[PDB]
């Protein structure tokens, strides 16, 4: 689950470091600078099929 | 509010044109005659001291570019020069910039119970301008040993380069500096 | 090319016959430091990708891909000029660009412009 | 003698007219012996000059203590082309420092004589002299002092008629204190920031516009004229051996009456404190730190400011520093942890930002004293100090990051208990609170 | 031994014959050894930190990485 | 052995070539050499931060420091010039606690903004504070922070990661020939900025996103898109000019 | 029994033709020998009163492209009597 | 409302005075569960975002 800021802003900062760490390649995340200026994701999504559930 | 950029106002700006005077003329010409014609760099203080008396206490940004041309450099080399020291005002400050807050040495005898009454006094904070544009107040540098403790500095501006004075004043009241202070309103020096 | 053991080691004919590029990578523009440095690699030119028209994936049906970059790497160009030699594969070689150390004194910041010239 | 040093009679000094009481201008100058046979003096050769100051033992004023013959010896002696340059350092910017101003205000034409005679001894082509900007007064009165020189012909072409051309202008800074830093007050002379050089280039070898250049105190000017005149044998019999000469002192804090006076080299500090000025407010028992030469030196506990000597080397051997030989009296009534911080604040303040460990490291200490001052941290604290000084000092361009670590290491090292005292006190406190 | 299995009392069983009746019996009681050893470690378990102090080689605490430069910059390079 | 990065010296005679021990062995380099480019002869790599071979030295981060015998404090190898005979200490507890006491500092004001930073993977702060500096931050007050400037639609300026090495000043002053930027203030409150609201209009004004060893200088056009090690690097020339 | 002991002991003992390198540290005492010795040398250690070397725990295969020789055979060893570990490696190409 | 998208939503809260220059965020109430220390300078006129959060800080009095 991705989750967001009670402000309603998603916490995801686009810094891919979940990308990096996932052992089973199961994540891609595209970025870019919002209209705001923000660091954040244009696609997360995660490939379920080759996630192994081990919380890194 | 010291800020190491400039953003732009009515009163400052690069648009407007600085020239220094027909009577300052010959005081850049002599400052300039102290070094090298290859090194006029080197008479960059003592044109943005000039340029501060003559315009009445502060730098705008068209001084700055104004002292530039007369010595030859980018005027990024003047910014540097006049946001680095501490006797150049980028800010409007009144016509008898007055400074008052001590430093470590002389508060020991008692140089920090000074600058609130004065402040209550003109009823306008620390680097604010009165309304009438006569007085304002600043952090001084001490100079010496600083026996009396409760000393003010008085920068004079009301002639510009030809009637700026730079006087401390040694053992003032804090009541004393209202003194001084209508004293100068009127336009009568005190002595020191 | 005796690309005897290329044909004693299971690769397919077909990737028996690629073009390869020989070279030392050089230091990254945006560190100033020196430690991956030194290795000489085998660049296939594996560009033959698109893009996987469900996720936006990048699809590719080559499969050396990443091998290059990620496990075949040499201390030596003639190291890597053997390896390319025994396994049949048609290479070239680019030398590294290495720089050049000048002299640099601190002193040179601060030199004399010399005397005024009315020119 | 010997055993006993200190006590100078009102004819050994040199700085007379030092209180203002007679006219500083030319005629007074003359009257009182200034410019007296300076055409002897120059026409006796650059070496001869040099020869005396070695001879003389005069240590510098400015409080680095170099030997100041042994500091104009490494001048070039012959020119390549690059003019030579004298640059006199009157840009006091220490707290509680009186002694340049008190100089230039009461005895300008000392120091033009001193700035002749040092270019004539330093193969120098100009003298600039940097002013501190706040000394707006005092700078007016030296211009007019040279106007009054350069009329009567004792500078520019031909100086006092013997040949030698030596030119003497007047720069003045604009509020900054690390610009009394040797090479800062080159870079602020040569129009930019007053940032200190690297070392490895020293300033005999590339100063002021790239050329050759000596930076020098105006007190180690001033009193130049007056040793080749009366004699280095007379100036060496004055304080002890290696250290010699009379230095002025800017006696100040908690004193009866504070001023500035003249004594031999080795005077005792109790001595000078309780001879010239009055004794200390309440007596020598309220005596509780002196800080023995202004902010840059560290401190100095009462139980050994007892038969302690104020010389440069005798300080330093007490792990202080004699500086600019201006003493800050303190008592018992005064908090020392305030006065440390505030010193820090001051260093923080006066920090130039060029290198990393006094940018940054003089606003850390700074926050942890201001945090100490009332007691609002933990007893592992003090090491974090002593840690942070330690990394401060020795790593920075210029000697300020060791001047603003000083403070704090002498008052780690001599008031540890009053700080461990407010931190138990300020625990309690929290711990009977709630 | 690894670990602090020389700290602990346990038998180890041996079989007589070979067969594959022994090595179920050596398999009941490794399993009631590995009981004892268990008791044992959970009465003597000390109490402290549960990773190397070294943080070039562990991560840094959660409150740790979110209010300090280096243990956000060890989180970083270690992930 | 063989320098750093396969560097070659240039000696214009052998006549005019000192001897120095970097870590008791011989090394010959040629006269003008500092103590930096000396160990960068014999394998031993020093770290910097503020020291570029193609600008002007100017030893401001004090992050070279090195042991030299005859010194009763470090050295900045970056501006020190090499003497014939000079014994240099780089491994040596001096030179290490000098190192970790400047990467403490250099890391007191640094915003903690890794994730967010383009600078992400490939940021020397942060690759030599693991390398070289400490494990643990003693710091714990309140950190400083400036406000951001529009240097134009290049360069993308996050000053609160500024490490104060000047060498942006340097390039704009040296070899980009626009004097537009450089240090204004004094102490820890000193900035870099233009003052006057302009932008960098020089055509190799890009070139400052590289040599910033931090991430206060960054590509805008390439803000936020990815991380160093998500990309594929293939050395190919220009075609845009013919200077190739 | 030790690594200090064994290293002495198959120092003295071994033929010197067989093993041409001897690595004595805590990671584990290695020999390299010619691959044309690898048998004699097992052999040997498997039969000798005071190196009974009577387990092969495992043998692997490391791949060095680099050097000439490209493979590295590393045979693992275990003596139950004497409770020590040795480790030979000989080096082999791929033909 | 899913038809906000959170550009508009952090868009939407008003920004927080704050009396000094420098206000510190840590995205919650709780630090350990909101996001990295985050100082922000307030010494401009429009409000001053923060780069985790997207919350704005604006200076109280001057
Ligand atoms: C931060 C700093 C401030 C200094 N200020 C002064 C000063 O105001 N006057 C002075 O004579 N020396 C000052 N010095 C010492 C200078 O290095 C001085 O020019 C040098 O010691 C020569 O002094 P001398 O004339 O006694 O030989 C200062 C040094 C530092 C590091
Ligand atoms: S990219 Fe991954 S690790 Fe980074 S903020 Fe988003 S979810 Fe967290
Ligand atoms: S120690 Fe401080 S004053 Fe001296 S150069 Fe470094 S930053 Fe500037
Ligand atoms: S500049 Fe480097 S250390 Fe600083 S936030 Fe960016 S990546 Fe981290
Ligand atoms: S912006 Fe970058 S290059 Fe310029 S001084 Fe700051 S850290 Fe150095
Ligand atoms: S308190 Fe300002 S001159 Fe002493
Ligand atoms: S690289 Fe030498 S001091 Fe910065
Ligand atoms: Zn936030």
């Amino acid at each position: 689950a991705l989750r967001r800021y009670p402000t309603g802003e998603e916490r995801c900062i686009a810094c891919k470091l979940c990308e990096a760490v996932c052992p089973a390649q199961a994540i891609t995340i595209e970025a870019e600078e919002r209209e705001d200026g923000s660091r954040r994701t244009t696609r997360y999504d995660i490939d379920m099929t080759k996630c192994i559930y081990c919380g890194f | 509010t010291a800020l190491n950029y400039h953003l732009d106002s009515p009163d400052n700006k690069p648009d407007l044109p600085w020239e220094f005077s027909e009577a300052n003329q010959s005081k850049v010409k002599e400052i300039l005659s102290y070094y090298p014609s290859n090194y006029k760099q080197s008479a960059v203080i003592p044109l943005l001291d000039l340029a501060q008396q003559q315009n009445g206490g502060w730098l705008p940004v068209s001084a700055m570019n104004a002292v530039a041309k007369v010595i030859e450099v980018a005027p990024i080399r003047v910014y540097e020069v006049a946001t680095f020291y501490s006797m150049f005002n980028r800010a409007k400050v009144g016509k008898y910039h007055l400074l008052v807050c001590g430093t470590t040495p002389c508060m020991i005898r008692g140089s920090r119970d000074i600058e609130s009454a004065l402040l209550d006094h003109l009823g306008v904070k620390r680097g604010e301008v009165t309304k009438d544009g006569l007085f304002s107040v600043g952090e001084m540098e001490c100079m010496g040993c600083c026996v009396n403790a409760p000393m003010i500095t008085v920068a004079d501006y009301s002639n510009g380069s030809e009637g700026y004075t730079y006087n401390y004043f040694e053992d003032v009241t804090p009541e004393k500096v209202v003194e001084i202070v209508e004293k100068l309103r009127k336009g009568e020096k005190p002595p020191h | 090319k005796r690309g005897e053991i290329g044909k004693v080691s299971g690769i397919p004919e077909e990737h028996l016959s690629r073009k390869v590029i020989i070279y030392s990578p050089a230091r990254t523009a945006t560190q100033s430091g020196s430690g991956k440095l030194g290795k000489w690699k085998i660049n296939f030119v594996s560009t033959l990708k698109w893009e996987n028209p469900l996720m936006g994936w990048t699809s590719t049906g080559d499969p050396y891909a990443n091998v290059g970059d990620s496990a075949l790497a040499f201390d030596s160009e003639e190291a890597a000029k053997s390896f390319a030699e025994r396994h049949g594969w048609d290479y070239k070689v680019k030398k590294p660009n290495t720089p050049l150390l000048k002299v640099k004194s601190y002193s040179d910041n601060f030199k004399w412009k010399g005397n005024p010239q009315p020119e | 003698e010997k055993t006993h040093f200190g006590g100078l009679k009102d004819e050994d000094r040199i700085f007379t007219n030092l209180y203002g009481l007679h006219d500083p201008f030319l005629k007074g100058a003359m009257k009182r012996g200034d410019w007296h046979r300076t055409k002897d003096l120059v026409l006796k050769g650059t070496d001869w000059i040099v020869n005396e100051m070695k001879k003389s033992g005069l240590r510098g004023r400015g409080g680095a203590g170099f030997p100041s013959g042994l500091k104009w010896s490494f001048m070039p002696k012959v020119s390549d082309g690059r003019p030579s340059y004298l640059v006199v350092n009157a840009d006091e910017s220490e707290p509680g420092t009186c002694k340049d101003r008190e100089i230039m205000r009461h005895d300008p034409h000392k120091l033009l004589e001193g700035c002749l005679i040092a270019g004539v001894g330093m193969r120098a082509s100009a003298a600039y002299i940097y002013i501190r900007g706040e000394y707006v007064n005092e700078r007016l009165n030296l211009e007019k002092a040279r106007r009054e020189a350069y009329a009567a012909g004792l500078l520019g072409k031909n100086a006092c008629g013997s040949g030698y051309d030596f030119e003497v202008y007047i720069h003045f800074g604009a509020g900054a204190y690390i610009c009394g830093e040797e090479t800062a007050l080159l870079e602020s002379l040569e129009g930019k920031q007053g940032k200190p050089r690297l070392k490895p280039p020293f300033p005999a070898n590339a100063g002021l516009y790239g050329c050759p250049t000596t930076v020098t105190n105006v007190e180690t000017v001033a009193v130049s004229p007056t040793i080749l005149r009366r004699g280095p044998e007379w100036f060496s019999s004055f304080g002890r051996k290696n250290n010699a000469g009379t230095k002025l002192f800017c006696i100040s804090g908690h004193v009866n009456k504070p001023c500035t006076v003249e004594e031999e080299m080795s005077i005792p500090l109790k001595e000078l404190i309780e001879r010239h000025c009055g004794g200390v407010r309440g007596g020598w028992d309220n005596l509780l730190a002196i800080i023995p030469g202004g902010s840059s030196v560290p401190l100095i506990p009462k139980n050994i400011c007892e038969d302690v000597l104020m010389d440069f080397d005798a300080l330093k051997a007490v792990q202080s520093g004699l500086g600019t030989a201006a003493v800050i009296v303190m008592d018992k009534s005064t908090d020392v942890v305030d006065a440390i911080a505030r010193l820090s604040y001051f260093y923080k303040h006066e920090s130039c930002g060029q290198c990393t460990p006094c940018r940054e490291g003089t606003g850390w200490l700074w926050m942890i004293m201001e945090r100490m001052k009332v007691g609002n941290a933990k007893l592992e604290e003090i090491d974090m100090l002593q840690e942070v000084t330690k990394q401060i000092e020795g790593h920075t361009i210029c000697a300020l990051g060791d001047a603003a670590a000083w403070p704090v290491q002498g008052l780690i090292r001599h008031f540890r208990p009053e700080l461990e005292r407010r931190i138990r006190e300020r625990a309690e406190r929290e711990l009977l609170q709630a | 031994p690894y670990d602090v299995y020389d700290q602990l009392d346990f038998d180890v069983p041996v079989g007589t014959r070979g067969d594959c009746y022994d090595r179920y019996c050596i398999r009941i009681e490794e399993m009631r050894q590995s009981l004892r050893i268990i008791v044992q470690c959970l009465n003597q378990m000390p109490s402290g930190m549960i990773k190397a102090d070294d943080r070039k080689l562990c991560p840094p605490s959660r409150c740790r990485m979110k209010l300090s430069m280096e243990s956000l910059i060890h989180h970083f390079e270690l992930y | 052995r063989n320098p750093v990065g396969g560097a070659r010296v240039h000696f214009s005679n052998p006549e005019d070539a000192i001897e120095v021990f970097v870590d008791g062995y011989a090394v010959k380099v040629p006269k003008g050499f500092t103590v930096l480019q000396a160990c960068e002869v014999a394998g031993v790599d020093i770290p910097r931060f503020c020291y570029h071979s193609r600008l002007s030295i100017a030893g401001n981060c004090r992050m070279c420091l090195v042991e030299v015998e005859k010194s009763p404090k470090p050295v900045a190898s970056c501006a020190m010039p090499a003497l014939p005979g000079m014994k240099i200490k780089t491994d040596t507890p001096i030179a290490k606690k000098a190192r970790e006491g400047v990467m403490e500092f250099l890391l007191m004001n640094h915003p903690l903004d890794c994730p967010i930073c383009d600078q992400g993977g490939e940021c020397d702060l942060q690759d030599q504070s693991m390398a070289f500096g400490s494990d643990r931050g003693r710091f714990t007050e309140m950190k400083r922070s400036v406000v951001d400037k529009n240097l134009g639609p290049l360069v993308k300026t996050v000053m609160t990661r500024c490490i104060q090495c000047t060498r942006c000043v340097r390039f704009a002053s040296e070899v980009a020939g626009v004097q537009d930027l450089g240090i204004l203030g004094r102490g820890s409150g000193e900035e870099i900025g233009t003052y006057v609201e302009k932008l960098m209009t020089s055509e190799l004004s890009g070139n400052v996103i590289d040599i910033c060893p931090v991430g206060a200088l960054t590509s805008k056009p390439f803000a936020f898109k990815a991380r160093n090690w998500e990309l594929k690097a293939t050395e190919t020339i220009d075609v845009s000019d013919a200077v190739g | 029994m030790d690594n200090q002991f064994i290293f002495k002991y198959s120092w003295e003992t071994l033929p010197k033709k067989w093993v041409k390198k001897m690595e004595r540290s805590e990671h584990g005492n290695r020999f390299d020998t010619n691959t044309d010795y690898l048998f004699q040398l097992l052999c040997f250690l498997k039969l000798h009163t005071y190196t009974r070397v009577q387990v092969l725990i495992d043998i692997c295969g490391v791949d060095y492209p680099s050097r000439k020789r490209r493979f590295e055979v590393v045979y693992n060893l275990l003596s139950t009597r004497y409770n020590s570990r040795i480790r030979v490696q000989t080096s082999a190409d791929e033909v | 409302r899913s038809k906000k998208s959170p550009m508009e939503l952090i868009s939407e809260v008003p920004p927080i005075k704050v009396d000094g220059r420098i206000v510190a965020c840590e995205g919650d109430t709780n630090p350990a569960l909101g996001h990295p220390i985050e100082f922000i300078c307030l010494d401009l006129n429009e409000p001053a975002i923060c780069k985790y959060c997207g919350l704005r800080y604006v200076q109280d009095h001057h």
